[PDB]
This record gives C-alpha cells, structure tokens and sequence, in this order.
C-alpha cells in the first residue's frame, strides 16, 4: 500500500542462545523482548532491522533453525514453545503452539524432523515429526534426578542411519549422554548410558561438531570453571581396542567409555584435550562449517578463536578480539571469501567484524537498539533526527544515512544511530528538544538536564546526513562520563556510521545547565514554540503539588507564580501552534487551558472543564492555525474526542465528533500541515494497533490500518509526525512497550 | 577459609515516611533531598561500598559480580558468601522491582539466566559458589505477615531493624515515625518466622542524657521484650546538610567529649550477654565528612584498653572465638525467655580461656504468634542458625543430635525446622531433612 516500514530499532536479549543463522539464506533471528527479530547482515545497504515476530507474551528465551528445512523453533518464558514456517521468501508464521511444561523453556535443539526441549523442572522431552503434515506429536520425556538436575543446554546428532544421540548439561560437574532408536509412529529405547565427569563447575554450553570423517567426529563441553574440555566419539569396528594383557596403564581418567544402543551400533567415548584461560566464565560455543576451529564467547567482553597448529600437537589461541558485561551468542558465516565475527553485549547491541584469511581485523557497521521499555521520543525542530529516549538508562539519536563519505546520494538511504548523547542513572521518563544543537530531557528525578550538540558530532551530521550547521566555532567538544559526579563535562576523517565502543564513551554531549524547583521526579515537559519558555510537570498524588513550573531558556531560573489546577498529576502538556495558549491533561479525568501575558510570561486559567471524559485521559495535540484553535484528546475510555474553538453562548470550546475504538487510546498525533483542505491524524492504543485518520469539521474518515504484521505488539507510548518532506513521502515516528522503536513512512497527495 | 561479605545497594529512593509525617529522621544524612550527589539514603557517596555502587550504577547483576571476583583478585578464595543489602527501605520500593533485584542476586552465583523468582532459587540450590544467607535492613512497621513470608521467598534469613531509643519521646521528637510498644511486638512475629533479628541503637541523640544512656542499655537486655542476637552502636555523628546541623549551628545541641564517650561503651560492653554479639561500635563515615562527635575511627580498640584497667572482660560473642588452641572443651547451654518464646543458646565453651567453638539457637513456638501454615498443624520447634568456626569436624553434627533430643523431650514437639539459607539447603538433606516451603523440616 502506501506505508512502508522503513526503520527498526530492536534491541537484543540476556540469554546465551538467543540467536541462530539459517545456511542457505543467510538471515540472523535474535529474540528480543516478547518479539523475534529478522536481520540480514549481508547487502549492498545496511537496512538495520527489517522484521519483527509476534506471539509470544515473555521474553524470548531460545531460537533455533531446524537445519535444512523451511522451519525455524522459538522458546519463551511464556511456557509455550512455537514453531515457525517461511511463507514466501524471508518471512514467517505460527503453525503449532506447544502447551506443557507448565514451566519456562531453558534448552532447545534441533535436527531435521525432530527437536528436543529442555524445561526448569529436569524434564527433558523429544518431539517428532510425523507424515502427511508438519505436526509435532511428542515421543518420550524422562528424568535425570528428580529435585536436583537442573538442564541449562541440549544437542543432539545422527548416526548413520536412525540412532540419534542427546547431550545433557546443567548445575552439576557432569555431562550427560543419552541415545534412542527411531522408528515409524515414534522412538523407542530411551534411556541414559554414559555420565562424563572431568569438569568442576556447571556445564553451560555443549554441541556437536558435523560428521566429516564418517565414523568419527569431535564434541565440546564448555564449562563455568573457565574450561573447554573436549571429547571424541568413534563408532562400529573402531573402538581402540585396550584393557589386554600387554596394557598400556591407561591412566584412569581416560576410562574410555563404551556402551550400545541396540545391538548392532555400539561406540567409544575417550578425552582428547583440555584447555585453560578465557579468565571468566565462558557463555557459547560454535564450530566452523569446513574447517576445524571453535568459537568462544566470555562473559568478559572477549572473542576468540581456538586452532590446533601444527609441530605441537596441542590447542593454542590463534585469534583473539574483543573492546564490563560479557558477550552472550556469537554465529559464524563465509559469503564469498571471507567469514564474519558478530556478537552481542549487555546493551542490546550486535558488535561485527570482519577480517581476511584469519589475519588482520577490523570493524563492521552493526546495529542496535534498547533493553527496556521506550517511553518518549522527540523530533529535531527541522526534522532531520528524532531523540528517542529509553527505560534503560540511555537515549539515541537516529538519522538517515543519504550521502557517503565521497558524497554521493547512495539509492537507498538507511537508518541508523549516530549519537548516545547521555549514559546517567534514570529511567529517563521525558524529552524535548529546542534547537538544532540543544535540547532538554529529564527522568525519574526532581531536576531537569539540558545538553548542548558537540563539534565531533558536528561534523559527522553534516558529512554523511548532509545538514548545514553554521556558527561551528562555539560548541565544545565531547566528555566520556561523569567520574566526578554526574553531570557530564566538556572533555576525524570516518567513512561510515560509528561502531559500538564509540557510541558507549566517545559520543556523549556535554551539559550546559542544570536547573531545579519541582522536587519530585519528572512526568512530562514541552517547549514554546518561539523557543522562550520550557514547561514541566512532576508526580504526585496531591494537590499542593500539581503545579505547572515555567522556566526562562535564557537565564535558566523560574517565573515567579505557580499554576494550581490538577490534582493527581499531569500526564501532558503542550503549547498551541503559536505562543498563545497553553493546555494541561492530567490523570484526575481533566483538563486545563492557560494563556500567556507575552510581556511577563504569567499564566492565568481561562477555559476550564470537569468532565470531558469517562475515564482518564491520555494525550493531546493541536492543530495548525490554517484549520483553526483546535486539539484533539485521546482518553483510557477507548474514545477520542476533536473540539473546536466557537463562541456564540459565550468563549467556550465543545466537541464536534468522536469515534469509539476496540481498546483504550494512548498516543495520538497531528500533521505540522493540512493536505488539500484536509489534516492527518494517526492514533494508536493499548495492543499495537495505528490508525491514521483524515478529518473536515465533524467528519472523520477511515484510511488504511496498518498491517498486523508491520504493527508494534504492546502499547503505544507516543506518536510523533516529522516536520521535514522528502521525495513526497512524510515520516511517523513510533515508539512501544516492546522495546522497539520504529520509522514509518506515508506517501500522500 | 570463613565467609565473603558482599555489600549491595538498592536503588536511591525516598523513605516512605516523608509523606505524613513531612520529612525524614532528623539525624539522617544524604539521600535524594540533600546536596550529595546521586547518594543513597544514610550515605554521602564518599564510602568504599557506596562508591563501588556509583560506578556500577546500582545495577545488582553488575555491581555484586565486580565484588565477588574483586575479592579473589587478592587471593581469598571464596565458595561461601553472605549478601548484605544497605541504604533505604529495601522494602518500600514497588513489588515488581524488589522481586526482580533479588533475582539477578542469585544469577551472580549460578549462572542461570531468568526472571522468575520461584525458580532462581532451585538453580541456586545446587550452586558451587553458594549463598548461606540474605541481610536485608528495614523499618519495624514493615515486618508485617506480608512482608515477612516474602523475604522466605526472596532467601532471607537474618534482618536488621533500627530501633535506636528505647524512649518515648526520642521517637516522636526525631520525627522516627513509630513507636517504641510497635518495636517489641513485631520482634515477635519475626523470631516466630524464625529470623536472626539484629536491631540498631543510637547513643549521644537530642535529649537524651549522659545518665539515661545506661539505664537505656541495662533495660535492653533485662527486659525479655528485646533480648535480641545482635547489635550495632551507631554514635551520633552531625554532619552537614542533616536536620540536626541547624541544632548544632544556633547552639541547642552539642555532643559528647570523647574521653566520656570512650567511657561510656567500656560500660556499654561490660552488660553485654554471652548470647549476642556487637558487631559494629561505629560506623564507617569518612572524618573529614563529620563536624562534631566522633573525633577518630579507632573507638573499638580503645574501649577494650579502657575496660583493662577496670577489671571487667567483655563477654561477647563476637570476641570470644579462635579469630590459641582448645586442646578441651565442655557443652553447655543457656536458657533465656524472649519476647514470647523459650530461646535457647547452646554451645561449646571454655571457661578458663574464654573461647568458642561453636553455636546454635533454638526455640520453642508460642501459641500467640506464628501465623505459618507449616508451624499450625501441630506443636513444633525451630532451629535458627548453626555456626561453627575453625579433627575440629563433628561440631556440626553434635549440635545437632543435641537439639533434636532437647526437642522431642523437653519442648514436647512433633516436628523440627531449620531457616536454612538455599546454598546450604543440602548440608540438611543429607541429616534426613525435607523441604518444605521455605523450611528444611522433619517429622520427629
Ligand atoms: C541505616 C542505619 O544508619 C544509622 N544511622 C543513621 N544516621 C546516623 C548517624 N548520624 N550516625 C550514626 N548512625 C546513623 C541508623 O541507626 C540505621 O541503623
Ligand atoms: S533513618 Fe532509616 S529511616 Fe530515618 S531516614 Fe535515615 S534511613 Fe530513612
């Protein structure tokens, strides 16, 4: 149709197996919050994010491919485990919800026609497919010790031609093996046959290497005791025969297990090699497709790869990378020539490399997002970027990606983060912005920051975003982090979008001004729009403090009254389209109007009202002044209501129409400008749903819904228009409590 | 070996007291309404544990993980950690926070990753690197039958109240917020859950005297109201921005001299019973911070040289253990009443050289208190702590064949139950025991 997604900011989880990588096609899948993202880390643009999926109501535990299939397997915390299936290309659908365990889902493995999940009671279950539909009944689950194993991974291999093999690990020093035999209607004969000690902490990651030479193939065991201990499985007719007459002190600890399957399959499990380091724990494992290196991933920010080089014997580190928190999942890929490093940290962001013939390193442009929820997002006042603030300790800055580092319009222009203007401790509840170069935020705190735009950032905005920036020998440079306090202080020639360590301490903007007087901390904050007065409102409960504050963006200091209205407290201000007005929307079902003295800058209540609404009300926006004194009001009651400014009683606003909605509307929204006589109006509610509307004086008009697979998944925080126009497209920014941030973009004449 | 101490700090919040009273305690210093910088509540941001806690944000999965392997950088080998939660009122903070701070607690340990609070604590069951224990701090009106079943929940076992004035009209005129009759009602439903309940008291406070200092602590530990495990002297420090600096500043409230203060806690610990411990005599508070009170930070050693020279010994439980070999020792034990119950205190001792060997706390549950599903059915007995130092093996093991025999007969109970910690929940399984909930019980 007319809108097209544009622009995901996804932010990945905690856990150790969050992502995996289909074969063919070449698509990273990383769960992220409730949602399962879609990235393709491979194309001429970067395009960030190009999906998301829906269903589940947890976090997102496990994913997993089953490899060479059309399938892929998910795990929550959710207790459901579901299973997914590409449609045409690149996208994918639920076809089965599984509905046990009463209990999360900690492990997941998979194989052609057969998967495996591990659940935090000590079950350890098998699923199957059967013929004639893509169904999974189950087949056989059991348990190692009741009350005290605990399992934490699983994997799972063929031999030959139906005998499977499972590896076992969890809260205990051992590592533990079963197998079973396949059949037509389902398995038979699974039980435990081997107990594998050698380790000193718990097992955290195990998997099995493929079968290249046929009889005989490797196995890691990784290890919370810092240790990657090995194994080595051998099959039918080469066992290494031992335990003669003429032996060879065999040395106990390579006891060399053996036991059969059935009758006919019977193998031989011995130790091979052991290998200190890694200086902390050690979170994922993986092995290559062709060759013979390993892959792992710490909990110390480190990456390295393990090879055994020749004229010793022994395992030694050949390539070591990595610049607190840990890394969590890390995959392996050859395009053409080359393989790629990617892996993730604590801020939700996916750090990649690049290097040729395992010899020289070096950046590659990731992607990232948030961990926690979205609460406020604010465009720049010319429309080029839009401050997108978090729960999470942190706030963005996104901004598209149109001229490279020659200067020429690439044909597709990307979206990506350029700047992490401040890492402080809060929740960081609202923002706003001001200028080109400052703008205000505050938090959870009884004060508000204000943060001016830096020269190295400067710079990079009008290279490769191509925005003119004039008076450029004022500004400061950039600080890292406040170590003395928490204010931030003072403190080229780049080809692309910053990597990730320069976003973390290179990138944040120094503060110009710290100013006080609410005392409680921060609900929400607006701006004149002559750039004159900032105003701001804190939580309570109360009466006595329910008051509007007013600040002077010159000298930073208050105005002298105060503005009694509101009872509970405020949860939106904005100003009109000119300085005139000025409305207040609170929790206590209300709303209030103040006017301006534009010489003293006093308020005085003028137009008042004590119900407009049933239950509360939300959000509210004005319209331009080429409609008339109109705003709109969204409200917990599923309505929302356009009121017009008319006198002929006497100087009273009343409503001209509403509609009602299936859920209770939080964020609405209305265009800068009218399109033939007529404004935009998009709304958005409690479970991901966006309407847009267009509206002539009492009649409202239904354009499109947007899709439900392009939607967010949870509530709607804010709704926000960009006042730019490029290429007759507008712009929708869009944040959510599924920590997601979107871009949409809507073409209309 | 012994036992790593990890100290971690909540998020900085306001103390729900603010509201109907209009502000805090007038001796409190720092917090969100002072001039401190991004400090918890009771804390100046200027301490080796509060400035670990800036640094790391007070994230708890970051902030107890920097500690932990802090402390075997220098070479401790740690495999038995206790945790300690300071600043604030842990317990004020809304549910869905203090659930999932407790959480990440145990994810340092273990290594499990997940949000749910009933299931964290099975995988930190069978940890290596184990917990023996949770301290968490709170006010005495927050130890209601709500409150208390969700620290079981949480892995709590000892808590810590601050008490700091056995007066009347302390309480009310240091604007504390409650009563001092609430106090030792509420030591009564908390030791009937079965928990080490340490309080806080406060010499050198606004009108309270020289004089009526002693017969404040004589009365804490005559009264079989309080009677408790443990103490913290916390000396009155004025410091700059507090509500009590403007007492000192117009002239209406001066401190001691530290030559009567010094001799005031050589009394102090001379009263002190065998079956409790000090464990701090002053707190640690930077002393370029401080303006009037305690002049130096070595009040410990100076109290013990003052009372040489007295001829009285300071009979504590906290000075009395190896730190000298035994080479002997007898079992004996004490029986005092507690504020509802019959608590006993046994141990092994030497009365020639004055030293421990090893402790354990029992006591009877009474009928007017107890309000646990587990401890209704029928009479029963709980055990409280086993804590033994260092054959030098089977003292664990004779304390408890001893508390088990001494119930049966002499409390007349069908069923024992210890508080046992998660990380050491399998050194009882081995002894018969059996969860259930958060007890590790046993049919007699
Ligand atoms: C949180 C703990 O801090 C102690 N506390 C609070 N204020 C002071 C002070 N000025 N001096 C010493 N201790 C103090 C309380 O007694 C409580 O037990
Ligand atoms: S004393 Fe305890 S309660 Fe009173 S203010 Fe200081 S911290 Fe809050």
């Amino acid at each position: 149709e007319c809108i097209t997604p544009e622009a995901i900011f996804i932010g990945a989880n905690k856990q150790t197996q969050v992502s995996d990588i289909h074969k063919v096609k070449k698509i990273v899948a990383f769960g992220a919050g409730k949602t399962i993202a879609l990235w393709d880390p491979i194309e001429p643009n970067n395009k960030g994010v190009y999906a998301t999926l829906k269903g589940h109501e947890a976090e997102v535990t496990c994913v997993r491919f089953v490899p060479d299939s059309d399938f892929m397997v998910s795990a929550s915390e959710d207790h459901h485990v579901k299973i997914w299936k590409f449609t045409d290309y690149s996208h994918l659908q639920c076809i089965q919800t599984i509905q046990h365990y009463s209990k999360t889902i900690v492990a997941l493995s998979a194989l052609p026609s057969l998967i495996s999940v591990g659940c935090a009671d000590g079950t350890i279950s098998i699923w199957r497919q059967n013929i004639q539909n893509d169904e999974f009944g189950l087949a056989h689950e059991f348990t190692i010790k009741k009350g005290f194993f605990y399992p934490l991974c699983l994997s799972l291999s063929k031999v030959e031609e139906k005998k499977y093999l499972l590896a076992i690990g969890g809260t205990n020093v051992n590592v533990f093996i079963a197998s079973f035999i396949l059949s037509d209607s389902g398995i038979e004969k699974c039980r435990v046959v081997a107990e594998l000690e050698g380790h000193e902490d718990w097992v955290k990651s195990l998997a099995f290497r493929h079968q290249e030479t046929p009889g005989d193939y490797l196995l890691c065991s990784g290890s919370q005791d810092r240790y990657i201990r090995l194994w080595r499985i051998r099959i039918n007719d080469l066992i290494d025969d031992s335990e003669e007459d003429s032996k060879k002190l065999t040395l106990l600890s390579n006891k060399q297990y053996k036991f059969q399957i059935d009758d006919e399959l019977r193998v031989g499990i011995n130790f091979e090699a052991l290998i200190m380091g890694h200086d902390d724990w050690i979170s994922s494992l993986q092995w290559h497709e062709s060759r013979l290196q390993l892959l792992a991933a710490t909990a110390d920010t480190s990456l390295m790869v393990w090879e055994p080089d020749e004229t010793s014997g022994i395992w030694v580190c050949s390539l070591r990378l990595g610049e607190s928190g840990g890394f969590w999942s890390c995959l392996w890929f050859t395009h053409e020539r080359m393989d790629f490093f990617l892996t993730n940290g604590k801020t939700g962001s996916w750090r990649m490399w690049a290097t040729k013939d395992n010899i020289i390193c070096d950046q590659r442009l990731g992607i990232s997002g948030a961990t926690k929820d979205v609460t406020d997002i604010a465009w720049s006042p010319s429309g080029e970027y839009l401050l997108a603030t978090s729960l999470d300790q942190t706030t963005r800055l996104f901004a598209p990606w149109i001229y490279d580092a020659s200067g020429r319009k690439r044909e597709i222009a990307t979206w990506h983060e350029f700047s992490r203007p401040q890492i402080h401790g809060y929740d960081m509840i609202c923002v706003e912005t001001v200028t080109d170069t400052r703008f205000v935020s505050g938090g959870d705190e009884k004060i508000l920051r204000s943060f001016d735009l830096p020269k190295g950032v400067a710079g990079m905005l009008q290279k490769f975003v191509g925005i003119q920036f004039e008076e450029k020998s004022e500004m400061p440079d950039s600080a890292t982090v406040p170590v003395l306090g928490l204010s931030n202080k003072a403190g080229s020639l780049l080809e692309c979008p910053p990597m990730e360590d320069q976003l973390q301490r290179h990138l944040l903007w120094p503060e110009v001004e710290k100013l006080y007087g609410h005392g409680f901390e921060i609900t929400c904050l607006d701006i004149s729009p002559d750039q004159k007065l900032i105003a701001s409102a804190c939580r309570s409960n109360n009466v006595q403090n329910a008051v509007i504050r007013i600040f002077s963006t010159e000298n930073w200091l208050e105005i002298k009254p105060a503005l009694p209205f509101h009872s509970l407290t405020i949860t939106r201000l904005k100003f009109s389209k000119d300085g005139k007005f000025l409305l207040s929307v609170c929790r206590d079902r209300k709303w209030a109007l103040w006017e301006r003295n534009m010489e003293d800058n006093t308020f005085e209540l003028r137009f008042k009202n004590e119900k407009p609404h049933t239950r509360i009300i939300w959000d509210a926006d004005w319209a331009p002044l080429e409609f008339g004194n109109v705003f709109v009001t969204a409200s917990r009651d599923k309505t929302v209501k356009v009121w017009r400014h008319q006198k002929e009683p006497a100087d009273d606003y009343v409503l001209e129409a509403s509609i009602k909605h299936t859920k209770a509307v939080t964020a609405i929204s209305i265009h800068d400008s009218m399109i033939r006589e007529k404004i935009l109006i998009s709304v958005g509610l409690e479970n991901g749903e966006i309407y847009l509307y267009s509206y002539t004086l009492g009649k409202f008009e239904l354009i499109t819904q947007l899709n439900e697979d392009i939607t967010p998944a949870d509530k709607i925080t804010r709704l926000r228009w960009s006042h730019l126009k490029r290429n007759g497209k507008l712009f929708l920014g869009v944040g959510s409590s599924d920590l997601s941030t979107r871009i949409y973009s809507l073409a209309y004449e | 070996s012994g036992i790593a101490v990890v100290a971690v700090m909540c998020k900085p919040h306001r103390c729900p007291h603010i509201a109907y009273t209009g502000n805090i305690c007038v001796y409190c210093p720092g917090g969100p309404d002072s001039d401190f910088e991004y400090s918890t509540q009771s804390y100046t941001g200027y301490e080796p544990t509060s400035m670990r806690a800036i640094r790391a944000r007070y994230d708890p999965y970051e902030q107890a993980r920097g500690r932990v392997e802090q402390l075997k950088q220098l070479g401790h080998s740690i495999d038995k950690v206790e945790y300690v939660l300071m600043g604030g009122t842990f317990m004020s903070l809304p549910k869905e926070y203090r659930e999932d701070f407790i959480v990440k607690l145990h994810n340092a340990l273990s290594g499990f990753n997940g949000n749910d609070i009933d299931e964290a604590i099975l995988y930190s069951q069978q940890s290596l690197t184990k917990c023996v224990g949770i301290t968490i701090e709170t006010r005495p009106d927050y130890c209601t039958q709500t409150h208390l079943d969700d620290m079981l929940k949480y892995g709590c076992t000892r808590l810590e109240i601050g008490v700091q004035s056995l007066y009347e009209d302390v309480a009310r005129d240091t604007n504390r917020g409650h009563t001092v009759r609430s106090v030792c009602e509420t030591f009564a439903v908390s030791k009937d859950a079965g928990y080490k309940v340490v309080s806080h008291m406060m010499p050198d406070l606004p009108n309270v005297g020289m004089e009526r200092d002693i017969e404040q602590f004589k009365e804490y530990f005559e009264n079989p109201d309080f009677r408790t495990d443990g103490l913290k002297i916390y000396p009155t420090l004025v410091i700059r921005g507090t509500g009590l600096y403007e007492l000192w500043k117009t002239g209406r409230y001066k401190s001691y001299s530290a030559n009567a203060l010094v001799d005031l806690v050589a009394r102090i610990l001379a009263l002190v019973p065998p079956w409790t411990r000090i464990y701090r005599v002053q707190r640690d508070i930077p002393m370029p911070l401080v303006t009037s009170g305690v002049d130096n930070g070595n009040l410990r050693e100076l109290a013990l040289a003052r009372m040489k020279d007295l001829g009285t010994t300071c009979r504590d439980v906290r000075t009395r253990e190896v730190g000298v070999q035994p080479d002997q020792v007898e079992l004996i034990r004490r029986d005092y009443y507690a504020n509802g119950g019959w608590e006993t205190f046994l141990s092994y001792e030497d009365p020639k050289k004055d030293i421990l060997i090893g402790l354990l706390r029992l006591r009877k549950a009474s009928k007017k208190y107890t309000y646990r599903k587990e401890f209704t059915s029928q009479r029963t007995s709980i055990v409280r702590e086993l804590h033994v130092y260092g054959q030098h093996q089977g003292f664990g093991t004779l304390l408890m064949e001893e508390a088990e025999r001494i119930a049966k007969e002499e409390h007349g109970s069908e069923k024992i139950s210890v508080i046992s910690g998660v990380g050491v929940r399998n050194y009882y399984g081995k002894l018969g025991y059996e969860l259930d909930g958060p007890y590790m019980s046993k049919r007699i």
